[PDB]
């Protein structure tokens, strides 16, 4: 299963 | 901009014999950017019903990808692999050797 | 033995007109088992392994939503990354992100990875302790920054100790019939005559799983690396790799050289003799 949130860089 | 020129094999699914079924298959690797042109040919012939593996990488970030279709070895026929990429001045062409 | 559960993900702009493409892949170890590409009729997560397709329509909504959020953020980044690097807006550039997790053979929790390129060179990762960043360059001190303020690494371990973890195992065990089985290199050799005194042995390992693997030559018993070749190990197509490893030597000698197979689908390293 996918990570539920990417942060921007 | 570092461009990586992709490594190439071209080679058979299952040892070969003539008049058997099999797949053609065209490993490219190493290569960066990921935009790519490749084809299998039968006699320079591009073949139609050609795939390919969903495009991913290696730890040092260079992409590989599998293109193949199903073929029929035989004695006279020439098969082959076509290759574009930005770091090569025009295609490069790899004859499929059965031994190899 | 471990097994490893990753994301790879490729944004690359398309700075003439429209949005970045972009292609995400899951793996097993060395099974592909989802994908998600941009360019795509669906725009869906897809399964790629039958054991995946055991997971009912949430899954798939879920998946789908997570990795459309994924390319926002790809797509974002190639922006401000273009700024930081004072490139134009005319060329194509591109991000790549793997992120993961092992289970050791406990089944648990083991390792974790997140790693970011830029262009084809690393940008900034996670430490094995998953508790600080590596920046390659000034550009990624940026990032850094704001990841540390933002505890970034917090969320991230707390996913990988935890949900990547608790999923793999659930695969593995949904998956057992083909993800957990070790399928030995079917091992043969050719011989080639390239002159009237001299012949080519290549020494062949197929349909084996997973890729890892050790192919080499001895001559009476030692190793030999002088006058060899050897390719590597490639996707045969149906799941598992092949590998060879070739040696030319004197014709009539041939008795004295040995290939040896290492593989974790062995018991005992195999050696073979041309008889």
């Amino acid at each position: 299963v996918l990570r539920d949130d990417l942060l921007e860089a | 901009m570092i461009q990586r020129t992709p490594k190439i094999q071209v080679y058979s699914r299952h040892p070969a014999e003539n008049g058997k079924s099999n797949f053609l298959n065209c490993y490219v690797s190493g290569f960066h950017p990921s935009d790519i042109e490749v084809d299998l040919l039968k006699n320079g012939e591009r073949i139609e019903k050609v795939e390919h593996s969903d495009l991913s990488f290696s730890k040092d970030w260079s992409f590989y990808l599998l293109y193949y279709t199903e073929f029929t070895p035989t004695e006279k026929d020439e098969y082959a692999c076509r290759v574009n990429h930005v770091t090569l001045s025009q295609p490069k062409i790899v004859k499929w050797d059965r031994d190899m | 033995g471990s097994h490893s559960m990753r994301y790879f993900f490729t944004s690359v702009s398309r700075p003439g007109r429209g949005e970045p493409r972009f292609i995400a892949v899951g793996y097993v170890d060395d099974t592909q088992f989802v994908r998600f590409d941009s360019d795509a009729a669906s725009q869906r997560m897809e399964p790629r392994a039958p054991w995946i397709e055991q997971e009912g329509p949430e899954y798939w909504d879920g998946e789908t939503r997570k990795v459309k959020a994924h390319s926002q953020t790809h797509r974002v980044d190639l922006g401000t990354l273009r700024g930081y690097y004072n490139q134009s807006e005319a060329g194509s550039h591109t991000v790549q992100r793997m992120y993961g997790c092992d289970v050791g053979s406990d089944w648990r929790f083991l390792r974790g990875y997140h790693q970011y390129a830029y262009d084809g060179k690393d940008y900034i990762a996670l430490k094995e302790d998953l508790r600080s960043w590596t920046a390659a360059d000034m550009a990624a001190q940026t990032t850094k920054h704001k990841w540390e303020a933002a505890h970034v690494a917090e969320q991230l371990r707390a996913y990988l100790e935890g949900t990547c973890v608790e999923w793999l195992r659930r695969y593995l065990e949904n998956g057992k019939e083909t993800l957990q089985r070790t399928d030995a290199p079917k091992t043969h050799m050719t011989h080639h005559a390239v002159s009237d005194h001299e012949a080519t042995l290549r020494c062949w390992a197929l349909s084996f799983y997973p890729a890892e693997i050790t192919l080499t030559w001895q001559r009476d018993g030692e190793d030999q690396t002088q006058d060899t070749e050897l390719v590597e190990t490639r996707p045969a197509g149906d799941g598992t790799f092949q590998k060879w490893v070739a040696v030319v030597v004197p014709s009539g000698q041939e008795q004295r050289y040995t290939c040896h197979v290492q593989h974790e689908g062995l018991p005992k390293p195999l050696t073979l003799r041309w008889e």
